[PDB]
């Protein structure tokens, strides 16, 4: 089976590799919502799934923020539970160990909390044993 | 409940018409009577409290000016007794607390029916003619240790001076609980104890006093019982039990407890 | 693109992956959308607060499924008092605040607390009761546990491992309603605080009432000297009545004690050392009756001899077996020539725990290593004949999988010998326990070592630990030190300090467990020329401030005669010096003056005095702990800006 | 069989108390064999005996005979009345009362005989605790800890005057009712 990226690049694929994706297995096969290298890595992971492993999963994630979010969107679109799960875990890893200001700085998030709100939220948070 | 009952952790147990008030020594709290209380609740009403210097009380309520003399503790005891409607109480006190109870009885004789004294002494510092306590040097060393602990705590460091570091082997046992408080409060209480002198006031005590001492005690001499018997203005009796340590009512209950109940229940004196 | 531009489904999936509570609290303060996501995806909550201000409870946590109310300050305080008519409002408040609770853990100080709080959630699936205090007196037996039985109920899992009660309460409550007992899928009764274990008849009744159990743990007594002791009939009844069992954990009450002097045959004055009423044939029938078994634990305080054939039958009759824990089982591995036998035939084992085996030798260890080639966790206790050679060869055999090793109370295996024996798996072991025994006669980077547990006798130093071989541990994060012994007979230590500054050799160390609660000494009155527990607390806690610890669990030494575990002045003063502390849990008692010392720590958030030992102090007149002191300390700590 | 096997020894040691010795021999034999009182439907191993009578030394050596015969061990000497000697008043135990001593001895020695001298002169708290232990089968120490009784042989020496109910003061009537057996030593 040969797919096609949104930009027009057409890549082949194996059988079980395509069957890894629920969307692909359900459904030329144009893919107008994905890029080219996005397809490269997603099909690479599906291949490795067909073929101890956590090292491979980790070294897969040595990518920038924007490409990781492209992988987020592609995994959601093609409906791979493994891809979505470990990519979301990778995202949540940057959340751990950072103050709200650090998260906003590294995630480009605008703060919309008034000081009274932030204080009420902190008071609510005091009821949890961390 | 009331502010006085909350600042002193006052608890009321038992039933009956006669009230027994248990006053712990300095450095401990009302939990030292946990072995004596069960023997009393059946036929007596037990009142337990912590004096303001105790580690179980709020350190903010401690007034350094008021509690630099025994009269502050006596007034606190009187206020506690009047707040809970207690009359003709039987006061059982440890060392340096029975003295405050005696001063309170001097102020308010009607509040006390009898006084039970566990190793008391009117003055802790020996003089040339009065031997009823310790030498000035052995307690000067304790004061120095407490001052060093307070100084170290003021700087954020750990107070690492203990009563077991003293060499007297009687200072170690007697002052063991003096390190069980905040260092500044401990220094204030220890200085109050050092400056205490109730020898002139012994003649004004009229309520019967039951004095209980340890046999051949190495800390508080047995002659103090005879001195108190001779100088107390009211009836008094002295009993000796074969115990040791600063807290016979906790470390040797099987011997101390029967004597305490016998003196509480017997009133002839 | 950013998160706010992403669809909310992936954002919720990401937020659900955040498990650390501190990071969740940080994320809830990022923006409004993140606040809603975090509040909607939070599943587990351990309530932190006081009884007084329970009506100030937040209502945002509407989606929490597991709720833990056992740590509400004051610790162990009765959540509901029958003397207060408004105590029934707490049940409604909790029901409204957390309507989606399926797992609940609550401190059951009073039967009224159970009767008011537990029936609030009909859809409750798992329940954990905690009580370290005295059992309230009831007219009959099992009355307080009968309050669990609700008209609308599916309680599936019941946990009483920390709920002190009489052993006759459980069978009485289980026999009251057949439906409730039949609905149970898990039952945990592995409570070490029981005065004596379950009788044979009680075990039979419990297993008869619950035929659908999948996991079963119980503290039973197997001493034949007592009457009604659990024996062959009890085990056969367990096998017959519960054929679906996947986890079976039977242990003597003494075997669960924290102090080694309670279960170690060498440390008991002639106790134990006698055959129990368990035979190889009985074990064979029991194992034949349990085809779905996955985890097996038989930790007895009485010897069972020639148990090899039963362990051989275990491999054939239990294909799914993965974990075995044996206590005082003898002849588990008696190789002849080269043929494997006993526990060595269970090739499917993943973790093996061995305690007090007299017949075990070096050849037995080699056979265990060669046969159980899939072993990932190995624990050996009280084996007098195994040496460094056998353990080292066994570790070399299990080099590909062994990551968790525990070597305790082995006469010929000291600290140095244990560290030398674990040489082949030095670069792969992750969790490690050794005994700090320096008196045993006769490239070095622990790359993956993350947790180290130590046991040391009272009065011994910690300085030789680095010279022993535990030198370079770049990944060591948490160390647990347990100190046991009677210091009433020891003299003043010649060395001033225990040597906690030795732990500065490990740069990543941030969590500590200092368990001195099994030290017996003098609390406030020493007889003459002796040393109180304050001196030992100072000896052990000197230098704790130099370590960059962020979490610390401390167990103050106890005075058994007067039943108190009070904090001393040097201990509080030294704990105050820890500037980087974030959580500080003290498993004892401390009055207000010493507790207020900890406000000098700026980063301190979680502080609690947890008397999780039997018996906990009953009221305020029994110890130096007062509810008002705890409330004032909590208010002052929450006042810090 | 058991009865005589211990009876002839008891007679050897205390021959002035033959009838009482025979009675307690029978009671102990059926209690250990199981033909005795039950803590409800469930059987109990603990046996409580009340040894009245003014013969003190005979009583002491007599329970010693039972201790050396049925268990082959020495008795444990706990006193409660005005009989304290230089052995019971142990300051080594430190913060232990009489009830604490009883609980500690029972915990450390679940298989022995316990001789409690002068239950008549014991404190009200101690007698209440003994009643609680006899009812519930567990004895509580001064710190609230509960300790199982095992099958400890319990003998309490009173001094009222087979025990007749008429010679027992009213306060001790419930103890006599609950006790497994009561034996009156001859003068």
């Amino acid at each position: 089976i040969v797919l096609k990226s949104s930009d027009g690049e057409s890549f082949e694929v194996e059988e079980a590799v395509a069957l890894e994706s629920q969307t692909i297995a359900h459904m030329g096969v144009p893919l107008p919502n994905v890029t080219s290298k996005i397809l490269a890595k997603v099909i690479e992971y599906c291949k490795r799934h067909v073929e101890d492993l956590k090292a491979w999963d980790a070294d897969f994630m040595k990518i920038d923020q924007a490409t990781l979010f492209e992988l987020i969107l592609a995994a959601n679109y093609l409906n791979i539970k493994n891809l979505l799960d470990l990519t979301c875990q990778t995202v949540a890893d940057m959340i751990k160990g950072k103050t709200p200001e650090e998260i906003r700085t590294t995630f480009n998030i605008k703060n919309d909390f008034t000081p009274e709100e932030e204080e009420e939220v902190r008071r609510e948070n005091q009821w949890a044993f961390e | 409940m009331s502010s006085i009952g909350l600042a002193h952790n006052v608890t009321i147990l038992g039933s009956g018409e006669t009230t027994v008030v248990l006053g712990h020594g300095y450095g401990t709290d009302q939990s030292v009577w946990k072995l004596l209380v069960p023997y009393l609740v059946d036929d007596y009403k037990v009142l337990l409290y912590d004096h303001m210097g105790a580690g179980t009380t709020n350190p903010d309520y401690f007034d350094f000016d008021r509690y630099s003399s025994l009269e502050g503790y006596s007034y606190d005891l009187i206020a506690i007794l009047e707040e809970f409607q207690v009359s003709k109480c039987i006061y059982v006190g440890h060392s340096m607390s029975s003295m405050a109870a005696a001063v309170a009885s001097i102020f308010r004789p009607d509040l006390f029916h009898k006084l039970v004294m566990i190793s008391p002494t009117p003055r802790l510092i020996n003089t040339e003619e009065y031997y009823g306590g310790f030498e000035q040097k052995v307690m000067d060393e304790t004061l120095r240790s407490l001052d060093e602990n307070f100084k170290s705590l003021s700087l954020g460091t750990a107070p690492l001076l203990l009563a077991c570091d003293l060499e007297s082997a009687a200072m170690q046992e007697y002052c063991r609980t003096l390190f069980n408080m905040r260092p500044d409060i401990a220094c204030c209480i220890t200085r109050m104890i050092c400056g205490l002198d109730l020898r002139p006031y012994l003649g004004h005590v009229t309520v019967p006093c039951h004095i209980i001492q340890s046999s051949n005690d190495i800390m508080v001499p047995v002659a103090v019982g005879e001195y108190l018997r001779k100088n107390l203005g009211g009836p008094s009796v002295v009993e000796v039990m074969p115990t040791e340590g600063h807290l016979p009512h906790l470390s040797m209950p099987e011997v101390t407890i029967p004597v305490v109940l016998r003196h509480i229940r017997q009133d002839i004196t | 693109t950013a998160l706010n531009d992403l669809p909310d489904v992936i954002l919720s999936n990401i937020m659900a992956g955040v498990s650390d509570v501190r990071s969740r609290n940080s994320a809830s303060l990022v923006c409004h959308k993140w606040y809603l996501l975090e509040r909607a995806t939070r599943s587990a909550l351990t309530l932190r607060g006081n009884i007084r201000d329970l009506f100030m409870l937040p209502t945002c946590f509407q989606s929490t499924s597991h709720l833990d109310l056992s740590l509400i300050s004051p610790w162990g305080h009765p959540l509901t008092s029958a003397a207060d008519p408004d105590s029934a409002l707490i049940g409604h408040l909790l029901r409204h605040a957390f309507p989606s609770v399926t797992s609940l853990a609550i401190y059951a100080r009073d039967p009224s607390t159970i009767h008011i709080v537990v029936p609030q959630w009909p859809d409750l699936e798992r329940l954990k009761l905690v009580r370290w205090h005295q059992r309230p007196q009831t007219d009959a037996a099992g009355d307080e546990l009968k309050l669990l039985i609700s008209e609308c109920g599916t309680l599936k899992s019941l946990d009483l491992s920390s709920f002190y009660c009489w052993t006759d309460d459980v069978p009485a409550a289980l026999g009251s309603c057949p439906t409730f007992a039949a609905n149970l899928k898990s039952l945990n009764l592995l409570n070490s605080s029981f005065s004596e274990g379950f009788k044979s008849d009680e075990i039979k009744a419990i297993t008869k009432a619950c035929p659908n159990l999948r996991e079963f743990r119980a503290s039973c007594m197997f001493d034949p000297r007592y009457i009604g002791h659990a024996g062959d009939e009890a085990l056969v009844s367990i096998s017959v009545n519960c054929p679906k069992l996947e986890i079976l954990h039977l242990a003597d009450t003494n075997a669960l004690s924290s102090a080694r002097s309670d279960f170690d045959p060498d440390e008991r004055e002639g106790l134990g050392q006698e055959e129990a009423k368990i035979n190889a044939a009985t074990l064979i029938e029991v194992f034949s009756g349990l085809p779905l078994l996955e985890e097996l634990a038989l930790d007895l305080c009485n010897n069972v001899r020639d148990s090899g054939p039963a362990l051989e039958v275990l491999n054939s009759k239990c294909p799914k077996l993965k974990s075995v824990k044996l206590g005082q089982f003898h002849g588990i591995s008696l190789p002849v020539e080269s043929k494997l036998d006993g526990i060595a035939l269970c090739q499917g084992l993943e973790s093996l725990s061995i305690r007090n085996v007299d017949d075990l030798t070096d050849m037995g260890l080699i056979a265990i290593g060669r046969g159980c080639y899939r072993l990932a966790k190995f624990e050996v206790y009280g084996c007098k004949k195994i040496t460094v050679r056998g353990m080292r060869t066994m570790a070399s055999l299990l080099r590909k999988t062994l990551v968790d090793v525990k070597i305790a109370a082995c006469k010929k295996l000291g600290a140095v010998q244990s560290l030398k024996a674990l040489e082949p798996i030095q670069d792969r072991v992750e969790r490690l326990h050794i005994d700090c025994d320096w008196d045993c006669p006769d490239d070095k980077t622990w790359a993956r070592l993350r947790y180290v547990s130590l046991w040391i006798f009272v009065g011994q130093l910690l300085t030789p630990l680095v010279a022993a071989g535990l030198n370079d541990c770049p990944e060591l994060e948490e160390i647990s030190i347990k100190v046991e012994g009677d210091c009433r007979v020891l003299s003043r230590p010649t060395v001033r300090e225990f040597g906690l500054t030795t732990l500065l050799n490990y740069p990543k160390l941030s969590r500590m467990h200092l368990d001195c609660g099994d030290i017996n000494g003098y609390a406030h009155t020493a007889p003459s020329g002796q040393m109180d527990l304050s001196l030992w607390e100072r000896f052990y806690l000197i230098g704790v401030g130099h370590l960059g610890l962020t979490e610390l669990n401390y167990w103050p030494p106890q005075d058994r005669d007067v039943n108190q575990r009070s904090l001393s002045l040097p201990a509080a003063g030294l704990l105050q010096e820890c500037n980087r502390l974030r959580k500080l849990f003290i498993h004892g008692t401390a009055h207000e003056h010493f507790m207020m010392f900890f406000l000098r720590i700026e980063g301190l958030r979680d502080v609690q005095l947890r008397a999780d030992y039997y018996p906990a102090p009953e009221n305020d007149m029994s110890t130096e702990m007062r509810a008002d002191s705890c409330s004032r300390f909590e208010v002052a700590l929450n006042r810090r800006q | 069989d058991l009865f005589k096997k211990l009876l002839k020894g008891m007679t050897e040691k205390v021959w002035w108390q033959n009838d009482a010795a025979a009675a307690v021999a029978a009671t102990v034999s059926q209690c250990k064999l199981g033909n005795g009182k039950r803590r409800g439907v469930l059987s109990k191993g603990d046996v409580w005996l009340l040894f009245s009578g003014p013969d003190r030394v005979g009583k002491r050596k007599m329970v010693s005979a039972l201790s050396s015969l049925v268990y082959g061990t020495n008795p444990i000497m706990i006193q409660l009345g005005s009989r304290q000697d230089a052995g019971d008043g142990n300051s080594s135990f430190r913060g232990k009362t009489a009830l604490d001593k009883i609980a500690e001895t029972v915990k450390r020695s679940p298989f022995s005989v316990i001789l409690l001298e002068d239950i008549d002169e014991a404190d009200m708290l101690v007698r209440g605790s003994i009643k609680q232990a006899m009812d519930r089968g567990r004895i509580r120490d001064s710190h609230g800890r509960e300790i199982s009784l095992g099958n400890v042989i319990f003998v309490m020496t009173a001094s009222w005057h087979k025990l007749s109910l008429q010679c027992v003061p009213f306060a001790f009537h419930d103890m006599v009712s609950r006790v497994d057996d009561a034996v009156a030593f001859r003068a």
